């Protein structure tokens, strides 16, 4: 048993017709101190998988090293390590899920919430969640922390059920993700303006975008707000 | 020579031989014949079972390891039970932890390493059994030969046990034919039965004498005994 010290906030994701999108900001908070601004919380694994991690950053870095070891170990005595016997998103996840549940069962959790986004070899979209309790679930949209409360509602307006997936494009999906990151910057006190976004597409592969910023913000109405009830000037 | 250097597995002979391993190899030769072969769609095991009396049953020589993998044995059956049990666990571990069916190639490496530890330490003994592993994984049909020296070899077809050279020379001639038997399980089994019969001498293939196993593209590992193999005699 422990307590999280350096923390990452929301990770948000959704699937679209040809793949999956996943995003997370670049902040490592220390309580209410916005301590570290160059923290990458999206971990790519090979060319078909991105793991997004929120929660304790010391644990995130430990999980990061586990994933690098998985790639190394998979390539041992494996002539098809970059072909048929390369790591699938489903393998990455099931491994992580196993670890998360064993650690919670030892009363010593990895204090995180994890979203594994990717595309399987057959072309299928992979999107699944796991957290410090070892709880797992899949949904057309997934998000951690504040993203669950604020991003899912917006993302679910685009993909409300399974049948909305083939109708949704990369452009529409990405715009919806980017809008949600702006909303989280408005209302989450542990969020940063700077974020990373990753697209995994069954045709165009892994597209990793760094150093994105929330743009097109509405603030001008604030000038007209004075007082808290009766004050006029 | 020999006399002085064959007391235990931890001793090299003056010519660099390991006689205890070689004596274990001799247990396989005394074992009843079994054949393996494959095409690009299926892999087949065929075994000649041995009895003690006309009042006794015929010792079963095929063991299922997972839905997509299994093996046949020649030599000490108790040792095959131990090694097949280990293989069952490794297959099982891969599924539970990684949601991944074990590559037949990796199963070969694991058997090699488990056999090797018994050939270098004091007090133990080598395994006194040879195994033919068949399977269908993410790179198609596979057949392996395991010897208790630790050596494991991927082949198109092979045989082990007494008079196994007959079946082996047949397969070495038939190579170009049976490898082309794609999408036809019955014809591969015929070629396996024609091979196993090359090693006969004592008797003919009877209904409770023959045991056959098959795995492939849309075929889980399944064993055939008794009247189920009557159509192949």
């Amino acid at each position: 048993t422990q307590q999280p010290i350096v923390t990452g906030t929301s990770v948000i994701s959704m699937k679209y017709d040809n793949g999956v999108i996943i995003a997370a900001d670049n902040l490592g908070s220390y309580g209410s101190l916005l301590r570290f601004n160059g923290v990458e919380r999206l971990i790519p694994v090979g060319d078909n998988t991105v793991v997004g991690i929120s929660g304790d950053i010391s644990d995130m870095q430990h999980i990061e090293r586990l994933l690098k070891d998985l790639v190394t170990e998979n390539a041992y005595d494996n002539p098809l390590a970059d072909a048929e016997e390369a790591l699938e998103p489903s393998y990455i996840f099931e491994y992580l899920a196993t670890v998360m549940y064993q650690r919670r069962s030892k009363m010593n959790p990895l204090w995180n919430a994890i979203i594994v986004a990717g595309v399987q070899s057959n072309g299928d979209q992979f999107l699944r969640y796991v957290n410090l309790l070892g709880v797992t679930y899949s949904s057309p949209t997934l998000a951690t922390g504040f993203g669950a409360h604020m991003a899912n509602p917006l993302l679910r307006k685009v993909v409300d059920r399974e049948s909305d997936i083939p109708k949704t494009t990369v452009q529409v999906a990405e715009e919806a993700i980017v809008n949600a990151m702006r909303v989280l910057y408005y209302r989450d006190a542990r969020s940063s303006r700077n974020f990373s976004l990753a697209i995994i597409d069954k045709n165009t592969g892994l597209t990793f975008k760094k150093n994105l910023q929330v743009e097109n913000m509405k603030w001008d109405f604030a000038k007209d707000i004075k007082g808290y009830g009766t004050q006029k000037i | 020579f020999r006399n002085n250097y064959d007391g235990d597995t931890v001793t090299f002979s003056p010519t660099g031989r390991l006689f205890q391993v070689e004596y274990a190899l001799e247990a396989i030769k005394q074992g009843s014949v079994t054949v393996g072969l494959r095409s690009n769609t299926h892999a087949v095991l065929v075994a000649l079972k041995r009895n003690a009396d006309e009042l006794s049953s015929y010792q079963k020589k095929i063991i299922k390891c997972d839905e997509h993998m299994g093996l046949s044995l020649a030599g000490l059956a108790p040792d095959a039970r131990v090694l097949s049990n280990y293989l069952r666990q490794q297959c099982n571990y891969s599924s539970l932890v990684f949601n991944r069916k074990l590559a037949v190639e990796r199963a070969g490496h694991l058997l090699c390493d488990k056999a090797q530890k018994n050939t270098q330490s004091y007090g133990g003994r080598p395994y006194g059994v040879g195994l033919l592993i068949i399977g269908y994984d993410k790179s198609g049909a596979h057949l392996l030969e395991f010897q208790p020296s630790g050596n494991v070899t991927e082949l198109y077809g092979t045989a082990i046990g007494a008079r196994s050279q007959g079946a082996k020379t047949y397969l070495e001639r038939t190579l170009d034919t049976f490898i082309k038997i794609d999408g036809n399980p019955d014809e591969l089994i015929k070629a396996g039965v024609e091979a196993i019969s090359q090693s006969l001498r004592d008797e003919s293939l009877t209904v409770d004498n023959l045991s056959i196993a098959i795995v492939g593209k849309d075929t889980p590992f399944t064993i055939y005994d008794g009247e189920a193999v009557a159509k192949y005699i």
